[PDB]
C-alpha cells in the first residue's frame, strides 16, 4: 500500500569511502566516573512504542527489497535500540554507565540466544553501597526502562549476595556473595535444542486452539493460531527516514500473562518451562550452583507480536505468533545511580574459560546473527 | 533599597528622572513638587505592571513565549475594569474579541 | 539621535512578573504609547486641577485626586495604595 | 448531488475565522491609491509616509467592525438577521455622527 | 496623475469580511455601497486634520505621527506608532 | 507466501546452518564450501 | 475579586527581590512559584459523584485556568510498579 | 548531622549541624547559603520559637527533622 | 565498494563476498543439488 522508499546521494557508496554506511552513533557528554569520559548516544533512535529498531542500510543490488538491516560495532556490543536515555556508555571499556542521579535501566546487547551453548564473562568496574547493578538474561520482551526481573520476561540477580531476581522477588537460592569493584561474572547458559523448543511451541499451539476455547469470535483466533508455526517468520521491516539518516521498524512483542496449561495428570496447573536449562553464574571462576532451570519457552505461541485487532480481523493477513530472527534471550545488563558494568565478548578478553566444545563466544552467535540477517532476507526478496 | 538615581529609593522601575523632567518641559503648571514624579512613575508602573501581567498570561493560554499585539487587546477587552480605562483607544494589530450574537447560532 | 523612550522600563517590569517571556517590538511600541497616554491623561488632569484651586504647584495631592478620576473603580483604590507607599519610602530614606 | 453546505454555515465559519486573526482585511494598494485620491483635494502633491498608510488604515478597519458589532445590534433588536441601510443609519444617528 | 473613483477598490469581499469580523451573518446587498459611503466620510476627516497638521509643520509629507495626533483628536486614540 | 512455503520448508535448515558455518571463521573461497556443505546433507 | 490576590502575589515580588542580591540560591524564594498568583478559592467536600470533588467557591467565566495540576515527577517504569503496588494494597 | 530547614513557602534546605551548635550558628549557615541576614530570620520548631542563645540539644533536635524558617523582607 | 553498501561490519565482508552470486544462484531457482553447483560456479 506503500511504495518503497528511494535512496539518497550519501546512500550510494563508492569503492574508496571509509565512512561507515550507518551514520555513526552521536555521543553526548555525560559525567565523569571510573576516571573516564562515558556517552549516551544523542541523534540515534531509542525503541519506544513497542518497537524495536536497527539502521537500514541501502542496498543496490537488491530489487524488491532495496535495502538490508544492519548493526553498528564491528564485534558484539550493545545494540543502543533498547536502553533509555539516560544509558551512558564510553568507546573505552564499553561499560554502561547511569549518571548518579538516574535510576535502575536497563541494557540489552543485541547477541540472542536462541539454542545451543553461548558462555560470556561481564566485567563490573564501580559497585558502591549507593552504586549498583543487575546483570543476567532477558528476552525481547523485557522492557529496558524497568530493571530486569519484575516479570517472566528476564532473570537477574542482586549485586550484594547475588539474590536471584524473578518476579520481583529476591532469592536466595545461590551461594551468595558480593560484588566488588573487581570481580567478573560468567554465564553458563544451556538451552534446548530447537527442534527440542519447536515441539514444545507446537503442543501449546494445539493446546491452545481449542482445549480451552471449548470474546465474540473463536475462531479467527484459533485461525490465527491455526497459522502459527514454530520457525517460519512473518516479519514487517520497512525502511524510514529518520533525523536525516536511514533506520528500520521491527515489530515488537507485548507483555502477556503466564502460560499455564492443565496436565490431566498431576491435576494442577502446570507451567510452560524449557527444556534442560541451566542458570550457572562464575564468580572469578568459582561456580555457584543453578539459579533457574525453569525458563519460559517463547518461540511462536507465547510471545504476541504487535497486532492490528481491528484491521486484521475485520478482512493477505499477518499472524501474531511468529519468529522474526530476534526471538530469544539477549545479553542483558542494567545500571543504577552510577553502577557500571561492562560485557565482555571473545576467548581472548576470557579470564575464566571452562572447557566444553558446545559453548561458543558470544561475537560467534553475533555473525550467525550476522548470517542470519541477510539471507533470510534474501529468501524474502523472491 | 539605594540612595542613588531617585527610583532606587523609592524602589521602583519606572524612572523618576524622566517623569520630573517631563513635568516641567511639558507646561503643565508652574512648579512641580518633588514628591509628584515618584507618585506619578508609581502609578505609571503599577499599569505597566498590571497590563503586562494579563498579556502574559493569556500568551501562555496560546502556547506562546512572546507578546504580540493580539495578546494586548484580549488582556484589556476580557477586563472589565482595563477595557473601561482604554474604552475609547484602539490597539494597532490588535484583532477582535472572539463573540457571536447568539441568534447567530442555529438551534 | 537619541529619542528616549520607556522601552528598557517596560522590559523591567515584564520581567518581575513573568520572568521568563519577551515582547515582540510591535507590542512594545504600544506599551512605549500607552505610558505616554496614560501619562498625558493623568499629568492634564492633575493641571486642570490645580488650576481651578489657584494653586501653581503640582503636589503629590493632586496626582492622587487625578488617579481617583481618571482610573475607575478598583484601579483606582490599588493605584492609591502602591502610590503612597513609593512616596513614604522616597522621603523616608 | 455533491456535499452542499447549508446556507448559513460558511457564515458562522468565517465569522469565527476572522474573529480569531488579526490580519489587515483590506488590500494595500487599494486603500494606498484611496488615502492619495482623498487627500489630494487638500493638498496637491503630498508623498505620505509609509508607516501612516498603515497607520490610516488600522483605525479606519477599526471603526467599521466597531460599526458593524453596533450595527449587527440593531438588526437583531428588529428581529432579522439581515443588516440593511436602515440598520446602518440608526447606529450613526445614535452615537451622533449623522 | 490625476485620480478618480477608486472607492471601487474597496470591494465587496473586503467589505463583507470586515462585517464577518464584526460578527454579522446576513449582508444585505444594498450594504456594499453604504459602508463605502461611510468610509469616505471617515477618511475625509481623519486625513483633512492630518494634512492640516502636516501643512502647519511647514512639511511635505504626512508622517505617522500626524494620523495618530488627528485620530487622538476626534477621540480615537491609536496606540501603536508612538 | 508460496515461493516461502517452500523454502522455509526444505532449503532453510541446512541452508542456514551452511551459512553460519562461514560466519565461524573463512577460507579464501568460502563459495566452495557453501557448495560442499549442500553435497553432504544430501 | 481576584484583583487583590493579583496585587497580593504582587508585594511579594515587592519584599522578597530586595535581599536576593548574591545568593541567590532556590531555598524557597525562587518566585515561590509561577502559576500560583492566578489559583481561585476552590476548596474540597464531600462530592456528589464520589468521595471528594473540588468545587469553585468564587464565580470563575468561560476560559480561565484555575490550578495547575502538582506532584512528583515519575518516568513510565516506576509509573507500572505505583499504578499496580497501590491497587495491590488496594487504593 | 542533617537537618532541613524547609521554609513557608514550600522548598527546603540540607544543613550539616552539630545538636551543639547555637541557633544563631545555624542562622550564619542559612546566611551563607541564602544571604538573608540573621537578625530577619526565626526558626521554629514542635511551634516553638527557638533562640539564638540556645542550642539544638535544648529543644529536642533529632536527626533528618524539618525546621521552619520564616524571613521578615525589610520595608517596601 | 558494495561491502560497505550493505552496512559497516567487518563480518559483512559476505556482502562483497558471498551474496551477490548465490542470490543469483537462488533466484533461478527444486533439490539442494543443483543449489548444491550453483555456489560453485562463480569461482
Ligand atoms: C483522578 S482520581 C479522582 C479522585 C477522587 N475524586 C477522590 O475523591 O479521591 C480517579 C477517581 O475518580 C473516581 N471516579 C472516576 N470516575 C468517576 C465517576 N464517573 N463518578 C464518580 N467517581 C468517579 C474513582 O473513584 C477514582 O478513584
Amino acid at each position: 500500500s506503500v511504495p518503497v522508499i528511494p535512496y539518497l546521494d550519501y546512500d550510494i557508496v563508492d569503492l574508496g569511502s571509509d565512512i561507515k554506511k550507518p551514520d555513526f552513533p552521536q555521543l553526548s557528554e555525560s559525567h565523569r566516573i571510573n576516571e573516564q569520559q562515558y556517552y549516551i548516544t544523542e541523534d540515534t533512535p531509542l525503541n519506544k512504542r513497542n518497537f524495536m529498531y536497527q539502521p537500514c542500510a541501502a542496498n543496490l543490488m537488491l530489487d524488491k527489497l532495496k535495502y538490508c538491516g544492519t548493526d553498528y560495532f564491528d564485534k558484539s556490543s550493545i545494540n543502543l535500540m533498547d536502553r533509555s536515555d539516560k544509558l551512558a556508555f564510553s568507546l573505552d571499556d564499553h561499560s554502561v554507565s547511569v549518571s548518579e542521579n538516574c535510576g535502575w535501566r536497563s541494557v540489552r546487547s543485541d547477541v540472542c540466544m536462541k539454542e545451543g551453548k553461548i558462555y560470556w564473562e561481564v566485567e563490573v568496574k564501580n559497585v558502591s553501597d549507593t552504586s549498583h547493578i543487575r546483570c543476567g538474561i532477558s528476552r525481547r520482551e523485557a522492557s529496558t526502562e524497568t530493571p530486569v526481573g519484575c516479570d517472566f520476561y528476564g532473570y537477574s540477580i542482586r549485586d550484594k549476595g547475588l539474590q536471584v531476581i524473578h518476579e520481583g522477588r529476591l532469592h536466595t537460592v545461590l551461594k551468595p556473595h558480593e560484588m566488588q569493584a573487581g570481580d567478573r561474572i560468567g554465564f553458563l547458559l544451556t538451552l534446548p535444542s530447537l527442534q527440542s523448543q519447536s515441539e514444545q511451541a507446537m503442543d501449546y499451539s494445539l493446546k491452545r486452539i481449542q482445549e480451552l476455547n471449548n470474546k465474540f469470535n473463536k475462531e479467527f483466533y484459533k485461525f490465527l493460531l491455526r497459522s502459527c508455526e514454530p520457525t517460519n517468520v512473518v516479519r514487517d521491516q520497512i525502511a524510514i527516514r529518520y533525523k536525516n539518516q536511514l533506520f528500520y521498524e521491527s515489530t515488537d512483542y507485548v507483555k502477556t500473562t503466564k502460560p499455564e496449561y492443565y496436565d490431566n495428570r498431576d491435576d494442577m496447573q502446570k507451567f510452560y518451562e524449557l527444556e534442560n536449562s541451566s542458570f550457572e553464574v562464575f564468580v572469578n571462576g568459582v561456580s555457584h550452583g543453578i539459579a533457574f532451570e525453569g525458563l519460559t519457552p517463547f518461540l511462536p505461541p507465547f510471545s504476541e507480536l504487535q497486532y492490528n485487532e481491528k484491521f486484521y480481523l475485520h478482512h493477505e493477513i499477518r499472524n501474531k505468533y511468529v519468529n522474526n530472527n530476534r526471538l530469544g534471550y539477549y545479553a542483558t545488563l542494567s545500571s543504577f545511580q552510577g553502577g557500571t558494568a561492562s560485557i565482555i565478548t571473545e576467548a581472548m578478553e576470557l579470564k575464566f574459560l571452562p572447557k566444553d566444545v558446545d559453548i561458543k563466544t558470544l561475537n560467534d552467535i553475533y555473525n550467525e546473527q550476522i548470517a542470519s540477517d541477510i539471507v533470510w532476507d534474501l529468501i524474502d526478496e523472491i | 533599597a539605594k540612595a542613588k538615581t531617585r527610583s532606587s529609593r523609592a524602589g521602583l522601575q519606572f524612572p523618576v528622572g524622566r517623569v520630573h523632567r517631563l513635568l516641567r518641559k511639558g507646561n503643565y503648571a508652574e512648579r512641580v513638587g518633588a514628591g509628584a514624579p515618584v507618585y506619578l512613575a508609581a502609578v505609571l508602573e503599577y499599569l505597566t505592571a498590571e497590563i503586562l501581567e494579563l498579556a502574559g498570561n493569556a500568551a501562555r493560554d496560546n502556547k506562546k513565549t512572546r507578546i504580540i499585539p493580539r495578546h494586548l487587546q484580549l488582556a484589556v477587552r476580557n477586563d472589565e475594569e482595563l477595557n473601561k480605562l482604554l474604552g475609547r483607544v484602539t490597539i494597532a494589530q490588535g484583532g477582535v474579541l472572539p463573540n457571536i450574537q447568539s441568534v447567530l447560532l442555529p438551534k | 539621535t537619541r529619542k528616549e523612550s520607556y522601552a528598557i522600563y517596560v522590559y523591567k517590569v515584564l520581567k518581575q512578573v513573568h520572568p521568563d517571556t519577551g515582547i515582540s517590538s510591535k507590542a512594545m511600541s504600544i506599551m512605549n504609547s500607552f505610558v505616554n497616554d496614560v501619562f498625558e491623561r493623568i499629568a492634564g488632569e492633575a493641571s486642570r486641577l490645580a488650576h481651578y484651586n489657584k494653586r501653581s504647584t503640582i503636589t503629590s495631592r493632586e496626582i492622587q485626586t487625578a488617579v481617583r478620576l481618571l482610573l475607575p473603580g478598583e484601579l483606582a483604590k490599588h493605584a492609591v495604595s502602591e502610590g503612597t507607599k513609593a512616596v513614604t519610602c522616597y522621603t523616608s530614606a | 448531488k455533491p456535499h452542499r453546505y447549508r446556507p448559513g454555515t460558511v457564515a458562522l465559519r468565517e465569522i469565527r475565522r476572522y474573529q480569531k486573526s488579526t490580519e489587515l482585511l483590506i488590500r494595500k494598494l487599494p486603500f494606498q491609491r484611496l488615502v492619495r485620491e482623498i487627500a489630494q483635494d487638500f493638498k496637491t502633491d503630498l508623498r505620505f509616509q509609509s508607516s501612516a498608510v498603515m497607520a490610516l488604515q488600522e483605525a479606519s478597519e477599526a471603526y467599521l467592525v466597531g460599526l458593524f458589532e453596533d450595527t449587527n445590534l440593531c438588526g437583531i433588536h428588529a428581529k432579522r438577521v439581515t443588516i440593511m441601510p436602515k440598520d446602518i443609519q440608526l447606529a450613526r444617528r445614535i452615537r451622533g455622527e449623522r | 496623475k490625476v485620480l478618480r473613483d477608486n472607492i471601487q477598490g474597496i470591494t465587496k469581499p473586503a467589505i463583507r469580511r470586515l462585517a464577518r469580523r464584526g460578527g454579522v451573518k446576513r449582508i444585505s446587498g444594498l450594504i456594499y455601497e453604504e459602508t463605502r459611503g461611510v468610509l469616505k466620510v471617515f477618511l475625509e476627516n481623519v486625513i483633512r486634520d492630518a494634512v492640516t497638521y502636516t501643512e502647519h509643520a511647514k512639511r511635505k509629507t504626512v508622517t505617522a505621527m500626524d494620523v495618530v495626533y488627528a485620530l487622538k483628536r476626534q477621540g480615537r486614540t491609536l496606540y501603536g506608532f508612538g | 507466501s508460496t515461493t516461502r512455503r517452500y523454502l522455509n520448508e526444505h532449503v532453510t535448515k541446512h541452508l542456514l546452518e551452511g551459512m553460519k558455518l562461514i560466519a565461524r571463521e573463512k577460507p579464501e573461497d568460502p563459495l566452495r564450501v557453501l557448495g560442499q556443505f549442500l553435497i553432504d546433507a544430501s | 475579586s481576584s484583583r487583590l490576590n493579583r496585587v497580593f502575589q504582587r508585594r511579594f515580588q515587592q519584599d522578597i527581590e530586595a535581599q536576593r542580591a548574591a545568593i541567590g540560591f532556590e531555598s524557597d524564594l525562587l518566585s515561590l512559584n509561577q502559576l500560583t498568583k492566578r489559583k481561585k478559592p476552590v476548596t474540597f467536600a464531600r462530592s456528589a459523584i464520589h468521595n471528594w470533588g473540588l468545587y469553585a467557591l468564587e464565580p470563575i467565566a468561560a476560559k480561565e485556568m484555575i490550578i495547575e495540576y502538582v506532584g512528583e515527577s515519575i518516568r513510565q517504569p516506576v509509573a507500572e510498579m505505583r499504578e499496580k503496588r497501590y491497587i495491590k494494597s488496594g487504593i | 548531622m542533617q537537618i532541613f530547614v524547609k521554609t513557608l513557602t514550600g522548598k527546603t534546605i540540607t544543613l550539616e549541624v552539630e545538636p551543639s551548635d547555637t541557633i544563631e550558628n545555624v542562622k550564619a549557615k542559612i546566611q551563607d547559603k541564602e544571604g538573608i541576614p540573621p537578625d530577619q530570620q526565626r526558626l521554629i520548631f514542635a511551634g516553638k520559637q527557638l533562640e539564638d542563645g540556645r542550642t539544638l540539644s535544648d529543644y529536642n533536635i533529632q536527626k533528618e527533622s524539618t525546621l521552619h524558617l520564616v524571613l521578615r523582607l525589610r520595608g517596601c
